[PDB]
């Protein structure tokens, strides 16, 4: 567990290892919003 | 000469987003009740009647293990037809006894039929020969060989596969151990069938993609290519001389090559057609007799043959009571094959 | 529970955000 | 009305995100209830 | 301009219709508890 | 916005990358920026594996594979591997994910703010592919810092609190190194050993001191070698060999880290030194050879006299012998007699198991410690249910070394796939016929025919 | 001191998202590039203190 | 010019009727190392001690085996991953029973099939042509990797290498489902939506383009006649068999690019036939099919079996018998 | 092209998205209903987790008779008391 002080961030924690994949995600909405050109 | 028929005839081959064809109104209808029998069954349609099985997204099984399943082997070969004497027009009792096994299974079967014969119907309206067709006599095959004619040779329609991925993994080991068919020759042409047919399609597909002309300033080369163009979008002469260096033989006629492309996958699928035919009568490849006989007398002699085969028993033993129900099956411990310590 | 979806609401939704506002303010997209 | 108004890629992300949320859901009901094991 | 109701609407709506109430039925058995 | 369609650079939106091929600046960020990933990885995945943390536990069943990476260098951990304070996984963890804000801030800003070029900017950060020496420069600077590195484990190691020791004598503990290995006959024995069974390569490495002094080594070497590459420009049959572009570099590359990762899948498989089975669970070996040493434990506790005792196939049920005679557990885990750990060692005498050992020396730890290994062994499914595949549910167990071997196994290969591809079409790139044949000079049309 | 730490801490994680959605879109964004430029360095330095202050302050609160 | 240039103007040689190349210099001695010895193995070698329980299988012709039958048995399980070359053995009657030829044939094999694959990238380079071809033949290439080394790797023996035989081959896969319950394994599904699939695209591509060749002659000849080598116009109507296609399905689903279309046939069958290849090399390290055993249950806690329980107990029949006196301790835990 | 108005009109109208985002979530909430109510159940006949066995019955129900197969359920159904 993490410290007493930081737990309230918990469900942060727990959903930030995911977010280098919404990047790959990221790069395909960008894309989309420039016709693929 | 204008008449309803003509009419008609003039309706159904619109060039609409959907053609629909005569041919439509055998397959339209008929694909459609087989998926969504499908589609209902694996999600709310139990196999506790017919196989003590959950066989539902409702029961708790997920897309791996969701099957429609088949009926009861108390039913035969049942057509099992809604207002049939089994289900007696009870929709519910119907779904109980496995009556969407044989609607989707007929129902697939008269698709199947549709779907070839708009291959044809579309072949003759557009003006090219229809070999599409044709090569769709494979799946055809394999569809009539292994979904009715199998189960019609069997006790009843209980051991035909039944409609799921785990099911069809079941039946894939049930005719391991039953059957000994990865030893019967028609299977094995299946399998140099397939794996040829894949071996041409990759080995074509990069060859066409390796010997391109550069038609175009672009490093991806794609849009270098005309549909309405005379030319050769990449050279045969080269690929030739590239395949005849490396392998020793290469294609040099291209008429030839998709030919073949047909031959190979369609000729295997066919093979394996005949060989399940055999097995609707338990007529196997299940033994080398020569084999037995020298096995039998002399307790030193072992091959692959005779490991796989005791493989096969440890199969039907453990797995038939609960594969089986209705046999009753009840194999008291001390008579389960087992390997020390196993 | 909710909070966990809550906080991938927010982050979920600032990539998309980035775009569209870019998108309306005809940006360097 | 007419089409355009609502932008492609828009339309395409939201989509996607629904999609997303729906098989996450069915990937959760994996571990809970049944055909949980437990 | 262009119709609205034709085969293809027909096709589609046969699919589209059955895929969105089916996916509502999965979603709550998600929730089910033996 | 420069170069950003498929018609100006000449690729399409799939290969969009490749239209970055020589705009430095942005390269850079692109660069940076994926650093910038890599350190949020490392950071937000050790607060996760904190966050799940149970400290009574063992870790391997809990799904960590960054917390045993952290106690491995003696932080966190105590005699055999109990964890007696989290502090530093937290201080890991924190400092990467903050690392990763500057890093990604940076990515960020050449990418899209920044110049686009450097070449104008600064001769110094600017760059030619093409420009040899600029390219053995840079990549001098990277050795040096790659040096360093091997170095920073190397201080851990001998001056800020050492190591945690699988093999300390007493029992594994944390151990400061005082003595590395400088001896080039076995530094570099071990890089002319066989890959082969009871041989086993680098995999082979079986104490700190060789890993210590190795690393003493690499960090020279690389500090030398950087210097030598910031000093000269390559030499004409380099010149000759090799193909000179940004894509036949990367290609190289990724020859490299294929290699790599082969070698990392087979270092988690087998190796239980750097990667402690405390932290880690045991190897594969490991835990079949415990499983032999847990019922010979128990039917001796019977009263079988276990040297003695002839199995069903004429072999030992519990003891035979090595191809070359050495006394090893018996069993299909006659394949794994190369397997040595400290829990079976103290029964090991000069010509392998020994008898009198067995039979009167037997520890209740090690007992207990082969009962815990047989029964984690790496075996289990992709929904990660523990054991047989014929195992039916309750243990909620996938071995970190699976999850380790398998994923760099899968990367690996494609970046093989990767080196093939990068590497051909460097190639073709150079000489000419990436785009395709040139229809009015086809070099097959000017060959004689074969036949 | 706890308070001060937990009012930081909130504070440093609001404004790391207010960060990430405001400096890409800055940096891409045609009009008012001085004002953003100098938000940009606000934001950033006051970002490395609050990293400082929760550091700091972590050792007073756990 | 010197020797040495000679040497490697003709190794090199585009002219040769077999291209040879650098890496056709190694392909060459292997490949013939390894069929020579396959054939003397595989029609006179005596049998071999597999699984290292002095329990010796025959594989040979002369030994009692047919072509469906025989294999070149792999090698002792005593050995494990040692190197096991003729010179370690005492005797080549050791040799041969220990099971020596199987490691001779496939590190011979797996280096000279390396070299074949090096090989068709240097000739693509020498012709001017694009240099993927080799990549294509990675897909079956790591296959063979899978199943000659990596999987002993994770096991911990040659042993459990794949037999070079046809029944061989089946008892492989048997026993590779009991362990690891492959077919439940989503890389395994991959493989066989890849060669599935790469049968489906040859059929439909094969049909489709002999559906629209262009008249070029009588009833009374052969259609492929009318393809003449190197011609420069394309023999069929792409733009035909595209109007037949788009209308079979809808328009958008069918290809109107020729090498969109090509790349697609080559891609398909390669990708899943990577993941095939990665299937056994991660179950190499155990990392197994799904597992839903007692996944259904009722409300009062009855097991209520899905058809993964019925595979279970298929897999269950299997497992207990393969093998069925090497093991003495309850696990199989290689 | 063949007559009907492109897909792509379609779904960036707002026209399209004022009816659609009533009836696609309407259809949701129904399928979800149909299975919360516990109707799916009793149309289809899949037992409920409650309804496998009667309390202390430990033998599957199998349907052993194709022409009395539907009171053979029935009669089954009657053993869960
Ligand atoms: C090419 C592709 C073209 C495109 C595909 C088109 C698909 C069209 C769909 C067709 C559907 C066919 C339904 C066949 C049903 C069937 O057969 O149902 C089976 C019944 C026979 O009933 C069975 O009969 C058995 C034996 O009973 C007999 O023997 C018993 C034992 O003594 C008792 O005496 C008993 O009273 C007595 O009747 C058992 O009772 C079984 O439970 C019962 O199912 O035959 C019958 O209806 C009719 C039998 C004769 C006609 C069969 C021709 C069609 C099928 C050919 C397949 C060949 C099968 C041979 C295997 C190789
Ligand atoms: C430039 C080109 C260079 C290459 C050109 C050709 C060079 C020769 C070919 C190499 C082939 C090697 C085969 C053997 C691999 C192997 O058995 O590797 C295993 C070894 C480790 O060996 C094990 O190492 C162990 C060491 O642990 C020992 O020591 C430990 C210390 O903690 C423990 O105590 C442990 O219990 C104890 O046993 C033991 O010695 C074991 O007996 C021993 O088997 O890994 C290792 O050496 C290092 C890892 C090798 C990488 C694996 C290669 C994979 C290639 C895949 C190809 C894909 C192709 C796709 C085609 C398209
Ligand atoms: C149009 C394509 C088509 C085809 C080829 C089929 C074919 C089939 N259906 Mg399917 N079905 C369809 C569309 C189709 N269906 C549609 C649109 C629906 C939704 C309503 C269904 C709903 C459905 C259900 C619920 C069931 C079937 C079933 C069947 C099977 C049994 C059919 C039968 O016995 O008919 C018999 C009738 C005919 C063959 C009609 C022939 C017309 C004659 C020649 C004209 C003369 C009639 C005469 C003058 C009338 C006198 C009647 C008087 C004495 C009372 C068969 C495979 C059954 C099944 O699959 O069991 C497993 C089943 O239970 N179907
Ligand atoms: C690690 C993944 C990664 C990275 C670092 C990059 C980086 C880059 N890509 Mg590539 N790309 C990728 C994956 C990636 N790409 C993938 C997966 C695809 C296939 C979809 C592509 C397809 C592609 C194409 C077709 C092109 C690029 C281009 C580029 C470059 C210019 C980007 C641009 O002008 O956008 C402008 C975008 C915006 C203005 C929108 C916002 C962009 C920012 C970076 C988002 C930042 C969000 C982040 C959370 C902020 C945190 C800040 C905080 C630290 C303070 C840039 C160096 C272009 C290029 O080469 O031009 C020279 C180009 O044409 N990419
Ligand atoms: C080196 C890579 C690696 C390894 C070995 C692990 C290992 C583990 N992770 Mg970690 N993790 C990783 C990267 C890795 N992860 C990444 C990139 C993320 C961000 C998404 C995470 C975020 C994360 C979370 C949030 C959790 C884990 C958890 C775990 C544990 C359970 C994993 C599991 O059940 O997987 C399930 C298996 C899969 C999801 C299968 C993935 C199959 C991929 C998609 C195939 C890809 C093939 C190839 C790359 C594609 C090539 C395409 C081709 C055409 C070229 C296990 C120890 C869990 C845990 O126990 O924590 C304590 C947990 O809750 N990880
Ligand atoms: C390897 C990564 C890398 C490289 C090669 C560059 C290179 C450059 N940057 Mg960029 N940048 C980076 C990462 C990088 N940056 C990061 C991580 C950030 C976020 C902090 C930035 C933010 C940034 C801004 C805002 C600007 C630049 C600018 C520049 C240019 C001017 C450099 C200069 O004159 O410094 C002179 C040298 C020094 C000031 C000494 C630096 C002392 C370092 C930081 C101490 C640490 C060294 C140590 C080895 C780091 C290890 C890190 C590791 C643990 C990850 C130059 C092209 C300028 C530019 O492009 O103008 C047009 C500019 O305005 N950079
Ligand atoms: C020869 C290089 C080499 C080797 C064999 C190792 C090996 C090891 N390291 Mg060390 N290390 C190295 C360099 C190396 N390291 C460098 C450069 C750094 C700074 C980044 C470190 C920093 C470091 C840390 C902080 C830690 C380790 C740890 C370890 C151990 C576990 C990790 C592992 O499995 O890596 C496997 C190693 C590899 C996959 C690399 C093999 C490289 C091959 C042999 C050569 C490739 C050369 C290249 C392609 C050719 C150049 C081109 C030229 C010919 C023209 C293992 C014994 C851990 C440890 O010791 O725990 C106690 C640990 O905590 N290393
Ligand atoms: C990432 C690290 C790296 C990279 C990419 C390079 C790259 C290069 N080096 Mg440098 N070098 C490095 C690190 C590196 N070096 C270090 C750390 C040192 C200190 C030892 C040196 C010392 C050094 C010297 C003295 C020279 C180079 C030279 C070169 C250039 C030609 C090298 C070559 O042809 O290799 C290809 C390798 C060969 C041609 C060797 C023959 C082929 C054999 C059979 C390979 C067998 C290896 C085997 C498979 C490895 C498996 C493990 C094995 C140990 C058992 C090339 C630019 C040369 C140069 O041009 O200088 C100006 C040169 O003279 N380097
Ligand atoms: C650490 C931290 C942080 C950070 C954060 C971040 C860094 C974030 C990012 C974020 C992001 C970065 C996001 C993104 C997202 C994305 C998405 C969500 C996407 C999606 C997509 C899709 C859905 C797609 C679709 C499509 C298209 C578009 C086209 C084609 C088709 C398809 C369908 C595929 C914060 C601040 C919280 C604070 C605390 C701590
Ligand atoms: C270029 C480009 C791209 C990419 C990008 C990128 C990749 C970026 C990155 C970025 C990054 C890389 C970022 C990062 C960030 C981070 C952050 C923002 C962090 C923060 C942190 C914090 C805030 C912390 C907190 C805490 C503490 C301190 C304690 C404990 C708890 C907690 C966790 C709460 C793309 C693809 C889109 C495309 C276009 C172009
Ligand atoms: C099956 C088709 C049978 C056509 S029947 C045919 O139909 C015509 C109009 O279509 C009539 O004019 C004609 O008199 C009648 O014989
Ligand atoms: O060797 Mn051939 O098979 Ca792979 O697990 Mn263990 O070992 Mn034996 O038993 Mn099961
Ligand atoms: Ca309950
Ligand atoms: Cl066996
Ligand atoms: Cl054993
Ligand atoms: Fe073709
Ligand atoms: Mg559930």
């Amino acid at each position: 567990k993490l410290p007493e002080a930081y737990a309230i961030f918990d469900p942060l924690v727990d959903v930030l290892p995911v977010i280098p994949v919404l990047f790959l995600a990221l790069a395909f909405v960008w894309q989309a919003a420039v016709g693929f050109r | 000469e204008r008449g309803w028929f003509d009419i008609l005839d003039d309706w159904l081959k619109r060039d609409r987003f959907v053609f629909v064809g005569w041919s439509g109104i055998l397959l339209f209808p008929c694909a459609y009740l087989a998926l969504g029998g499908w589609l209902t069954g694996t999600t709310f349609v139990t196999s506790w009647y017919t196989h003590g099985l959950a066989s539902s997204y409702l029961e708790g099984c997920n897309f791996l293990t969701v099957a429609v399943s088949t009926p009861a082997n108390s039913m035969g070969h049942s057509l099992l037809l809604l207002w049939g004497p089994e289900a007696q027009g009870d929709f519910t009792r119907w779904c109980q006894l496995g009556g969407l096994w044989t609607f989707i299974a007929l129902h697939g079967a008269f698709g199947l039929i549709g779907f070839m014969l708009r291959q044809f119907e579309i072949a003759r309206l557009v003006g090219v020969r229809p070999y599409n067709a044709i090569a769709f006599s494979a799946p055809i095959a394999v569809f009539v060989s292994v979904f009715l004619i199998y189960p019609l040779g069997q006790s009843s329609w209980f051991f035909a596969p039944s409609f799921g991925v785990a099911a069809i993994f079941r039946f894939l080991l049930f005719f391991q151990g039953f059957h000994n068919w990865t030893l019967n020759p028609f299977h094995m042409m299946g399998v140099a069938g397939v794996l040829g047919g894949a071996l041409l399609c990759a080995i074509h597909g990069a060859t066409v993609e390796n010997t391109l002309f550069q038609d175009g300033e672009g490093a991806s080369t794609f849009r270098a290519f005309n549909p309405t163009q005379a030319e050769e979008t990449y050279s045969m002469v080269t690929a030739n001389r590239f395949w005849s260096q490396i392998f020793g033989i290469a294609f040099s006629n291209k008429r030839w090559l998709h030919f073949f492309m047909l031959f190979v996958p369609v000729t295997g699928l066919w093979m394996s057609a005949i060989g399940v035919v055999g097995l609707a009568l338990n007529l196997r490849s299940y033994d080398f007799i020569s084999q037995e006989i020298r096995a039998a007398e002399d307790p030193e002699f072992e091959t692959f043959y005779t490991k796989n085969l005791l493989l096969n028993e440890g199969i039907r033993a453990w797995m038939a009571p609960q594969d089986q129900p209705h046999e009753n099956f009840v194999f008291p411990e001390e008579v389960l094959p087992r390997g020390n310590a196993l | 529970v909710i909070a966990q979806l809550t906080m991938i609401a927010m982050i979920g939704i600032a990539g998309p955000m980035i775009i569209f506002l870019l998108a309306v303010r005809r940006g360097n997209l | 009305s007419e089409g355009g108004r609502i932008p492609l890629w828009i339309v395409a992300t939201v989509a996607g995100m629904g999609v997303i949320v729906i098989v996450g859901l069915f990937f959760y009901g994996a571990y809970a209830g049944l055909g949980s094991s437990l | 301009s262009y119709p609205i109701f034709t085969v293809r609407w027909v096709a589609v709506h046969t699919l589209a219709v059955p895929t969105i109430f089916f996916l509502g039925a999965i979603a709550a058995m998600q929730f089910i508890q033996r | 916005a420069t170069n950003r369609d498929q018609e100006s650079s000449g690729f399409a939106w799939w290969a969009g990358n490749a239209r970055l091929i020589n705009l430095s600046g942005k390269l850079l960020g692109a660069h940076v920026a994926h650093a910038g990933l890599i350190v949020f990885w490392a950071g937000a995945m050790t607060l996760f594996e904190l966050a799940h943390f149970i400290p009574e536990k063992p870790m391997y069943e809990q799904g960590l594979i960054l917390i045993p990476h952290i106690a491995t260098l003696g932080w966190g951990v105590g005699p055999g591997g109990e964890v007696v304070d989290t502090f530093p996984f937290f201080v890991v963890g924190v400092v990467h994910l903050i690392s990763s804000a500057v890093l990604g801030f940076g990515g960020v800003y050449h990418a899209i703010r920044g110049p686009e070029t450097l070449e104008e900017y600064s001769s110094f950060f600017g760059y030619d592919w093409k420009d040899k020496n600029k390219m053995t420069t840079i990549l001098g600077f990277h050795l040096i810092v790659l040096g360093i590195g091997a170095l920073l484990l190397v201080a851990k190691a001998m001056f800020f609190g050492g190591l945690y020791d699988t093999w300390a004598p007493g029992g594994g503990d944390v151990r400061v190194i005082t003595n590395p290995t400088l001896d080039p006959r076995v530094i570099f024995g071990y890089l002319l050993k066989s890959p082969f069974g009871g041989e086993g390569w680098i995999v082979s490495v079986n104490n700190l001191e060789d890993v210590v002094g190795g690393h003493i080594w690499i960090g020279l070497i690389c500090i030398a070698g950087g210097i030598w590459h910031i000093l000269t420009t390559p030499f004409g049959w380099a010149r000759r060999a090799f193909i000179w572009s940004g894509e036949a570099y990367l290609s190289y590359s990724l020859g490299a880290l294929s290699m790599m990762g082969f070698i990392a899948t087979c270092f988690v498989w087998f190796n239980n030194t750097v990667y402690p089975s405390e932290f880690y669970g045991p190897t594969g070996p490991e835990a079949s050879q415990a499983q032999a040493m847990t019922f010979l434990i128990r039917d001796q506790k019977l009263g079988a006299n276990v040297g003695s005792a002839q199995g069903p196939t004429g072999l030992g049920k519990y003891l035979m012998r090595s191809p070359t005679g050495e006394i090893i557990f018996g069993g299909e885990t006659m394949r794994f007699w190369d397997f040595r750990g400290p829990w079976l060692e103290p029964l090991r005498g000069p010509n392998g198991l020994d008898l009198n050992k067995i039979k009167n020396d037997i520890q209740p730890w090690q007992e207990r410690r082969a009962a815990e290994y047989m029964t984690h062994a790496p075996l289990g499914s992709l929904n990660s249910v523990g054991g047989v595949a014929t195992e039916i549910n309750s243990v909620n167990f996938v071995s970190p070394r699976s999850w380790l071997a398998t994923s760099h196994f899968v990367l690996a290969f494609f970046f093989l796939v990767g080196h093939l591809w990068h590497a051909g079409r460097a190639r073709a790139a150079a000489a000419g016929f990436e785009k395709g044949i040139d229809r009015e000079s086809e070099p097959v049309l000017s060959m004689p025919s074969l036949d | 001191m706890t308070i001060l730490f937990q009012l930081a801490l909130a504070a440093l994680v609001i404004l790391s998202f207010v960060m990430v959605i405001g400096v890409p879109v800055a940096y891409a964004s045609p009009q008012d590039w001085d004002r953003s430029k100098q938000l940009i360095f606000l934001g950033s330095g006051l970002w490395i203190a609050l990293v400082l202050v929760v550091g700091v302050l972590n050792f007073f609160v756990v | 010019a010197n020797l040495w240039e000679r040497f490697c103007n003709w190794v090199t040689s585009t002219d040769n009727r077999l291209y040879v190349g650098w890496f056709g210099v190694i392909m060459i001695p292997t490949l013939l190392a390894a069929t020579i010895c396959f054939v003397i193995a595989f029609i006179a070698a005596p049998p071999v001690d597999i699984d290292g329980i002095r329990e010796p299988v025959s594989g040979s012709l002369l030994y009692g085996n047919n072509i469906i039958t025989g294999a070149v048995v792999p090698s002792s399980n005593a050995i494990g991953l040692h190197f096991y070359p003729i010179w370690e053995a005492a005797s080549l009657d050791e040799w041969l029973y220990n099971g020596g030829p199987y490691q001779l044939i496939i590190f011979h094999f797996l280096l000279g099939a390396s070299c074949y694959m090096g090989r068709q990238w240097e000739l693509s380079y020498r012709l001017g042509m694009r240099p993927w071809i080799c990549v294509a033949y990675s897909a079956p290439l790591a296959s063979a990797f899978a199943v000659f080394l990596i999987y002993p790797i994770g096991q911990g023996s040659f042993s459990d290498g794949m037999p070079l035989g046809i029944s061989g081959t089946f008892n492989f896969m048997i026993v590779f489902q009991a362990e690891h319950n492959i077919l439940m394994h989503p890389f395994h599904q991959l493989g066989v939506a890849g060669v599935f699939g790469g049968a489906l695209f040859c059929a439909m591509h094969g049909s489709l383009v002999t559906s629209s060749l262009i008249r070029e002659t009588t009833e009374t000849e052969s259609a492929n006649y009318g393809y003449k080598f190197g011609q420069e116009e394309e023999t069929y109507n792409i733009v035909a068999a595209h109007g037949y296609f788009g209308r079979l399905i809808f328009q958008y689903a069918s290809f109107n690019n020729s090498r969109s279309l090509h790349f697609f046939l080559a891609a398909w069958p390669v990708v899943g036939v990577w993941f095939a290849a990665l299937g056994i090399s991660t179950m190499a390290f155990n990392l197994n099919g799904f597992n839903f055993n007692h996944s259904v249950i009722d409300a009062k806690g009855n097991v209520i079996n899905t058809w993964a329980d019925i595979i279970n107990r298929a897999n269950l029949g299997m497992e207990v018998m393969h093998e069925r006196n090497a093991h003495n301790f309850p696990l199989d835990l290689a | 092209t063949t007559g009907e108005r492109p897909f792509s009109d379609i779904i960036t109208s707002v026209r399209y998205w004022v009816i659609h985002s009533i009836t696609i979530p309407a259809l949701f909430i129904a399928g979800w209903l149909f299975v919360s109510t516990g109707l799916a159940y009793d149309v289809f006949g899949t037992p409920r987790p409650d309804s496998y066995y009667a309390q202390e019955q430990r033998s599957i129900p199998l349907v052993t008779d194709r022409f009395e197969a539907k009171q053979q359920v029935e009669t089954f159904l009657e053993q869960l008391k």
